[PDB]
């Protein structure tokens, strides 16, 4: 046999050796989807409603503004419409990963909003228009509400993607979790705890408590190491949580201070123109519940050897190779270290 | 049967300006939309004879 350690007869043969390791692998993967699951539930769980609160928050604010136009610019519509559904699914999109440039939207926002307004605000009474998008940005008749803007929805919108995107690696990380495959040795390690004895004739023998302990520190090396990076991880996502909502829902306030302002000039303007042309409460239960899984890491051995049939007792347990009286006794891991490590730099510099 | 004589063409939605979509068979007495596999909303069809 190659497993197995033969200290006499033997009932099983090579192929039966082959089916118990075979076995082990199994067992071994429930062990460890039955590890994470909950945790994995949990956070799938989490990103899921994220998601689809700030899908709701972005319609909310949407047709906030799509109101706000309608009862108090009735003339700057359907353009208004058009305008603030493209500038709002741009802003979908960056929350979703997107390479979407904040400036850049609130830029082509207000260059689609002044031509509008100079036509049916200020001059009621279309070809001269990139005119007067130049006229937008050369005269400046916004005043400061571009920048403010620009600044305000920036800040929320990058923080609410960078959250979204560690909660994607850490169902990422606890999805490879289960599936990590192990050495030949430890694997050979493993048949020998769990099934070996049966080779030997015995029949209810569990092998021995500490036998478990060496072998899983021994399997799990470099996975214990983990646990550093995923306690870093949960402080640095709890030190971020400590609005992307409240800035979306007073652009509407800040859109129509903007006109105001720029309708307060009109008089110089026409003629320079003329001439010219409950979330809070899930992140804060979230955290607390995330929390309560700083140690899988760092736990995930002991439970592996609490879950399995062991004789915690060390005495008549089976060491791997004999009944004994008393027990005398790396690269998917480093990847995961690596995308923690990026992660937790992003959380840090951002909060 | 009903002979369809001017059958509905996929139409595009630009700049947030509603286009309606056109429907007309003989011999025809009802012509109704089935719209992502349920029934329109008998206003919101305008039938011509
Ligand atoms: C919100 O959207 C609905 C969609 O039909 C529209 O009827 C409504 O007027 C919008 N809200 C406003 C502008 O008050
Ligand atoms: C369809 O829309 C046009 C304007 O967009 C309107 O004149 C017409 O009455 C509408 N018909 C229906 C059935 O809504």
């Amino acid at each position: 046999l190659q497993v197995c350690l033969p200290k006499g007869p033997t009932c099983c043969s090579r192929k039966m050796e082959e089916k118990y390791q075979l076995t082990a692998r199994l067992n071994m993967e429930q062990l460890l989807q039955s590890a994470s699951m909950e945790l994995k539930f949990l956070i799938i769980q989490n990103a899921a409603v994220f998601q689809e609160a700030f899908e709701i928050v972005v319609r909310h604010a949407k047709n906030y503004t799509n109101a706000m136009f309608k009862n108090n610019y009735p003339s700057l519509t359907p353009q208004a419409f058009e305008f603030v559904g493209e500038f709002f699914t741009d802003v979908s999109l960056y929350i979703l990963g997107s390479d979407i440039n904040v400036d850049d939207m609130v830029n082509e926002l207000f260059d689609s909003l002044f031509p509008v307004i100079y036509t049916q605000l200020m001059n009621p009474g279309l070809d001269i228009n990139e005119c007067l998008r130049g006229a937008r940005r050369d005269l400046k008749v916004f005043g400061n509400f571009p920048k403010l803007i620009m600044t305000q929805v920036s800040k929320s919108l990058q923080v609410t993607r960078i959250f979204l995107q560690a909660l994607n690696l850490g169902i990422e990380v606890i999805n490879t979790t289960d599936h990590l495959k192990f050495s030949k040795d430890c694997g050979r390690m493993l048949t020998r705890m769990w099934y070996c004895s049966y080779c030997q004739g015995l029949m209810m023998v569990k092998p021995c408590g500490g036998y478990c302990n060496v072998v899983m520190q021994g399997c799990m090396a470099g996975v214990v190491e983990i646990d550093k990076y995923w306690r870093e991880y949960i402080l640095s996502l709890e030190e971020l949580v400590n609005d992307m909502e409240n800035v979306l829902l007073g652009l509407f306030s800040t859109i129509h201070d903007s006109i105001q302002y720029v309708q307060k000039n009109a008089g110089k303007l026409t003629t320079t123109i003329g001439k010219l042309c409950t979330l809070s409460s899930r992140r804060r239960e979230l955290i607390q519940k995330l929390k309560s899984f700083i140690s899988f890491y760092s736990a995930l051995p002991g439970y592996i050897c609490s879950h399995s049939p062991v004789a915690e007792n060390d005495t008549l347990c089976w060491n791997g190779q004999e009944l004994v009286e008393r027990y005398s006794q790396e690269p998917v891991v480093s990847q995961i270290i690596d995308k923690l490590k990026h992660i937790n730099q992003l959380l840090r510099t951002m909060s | 049967l009903p002979h369809f004589i001017e059958e509905p063409e996929d139409a595009y939605i630009i700049k947030s300006n509603p286009i309606a979509l056109r429907c007309k068979a003989r011999p025809a007495m009802q012509i109704f939309f089935k719209c992502n596999g349920e029934w329109v909303h008998q206003n919101e069809h305008v039938s011509e004879e």
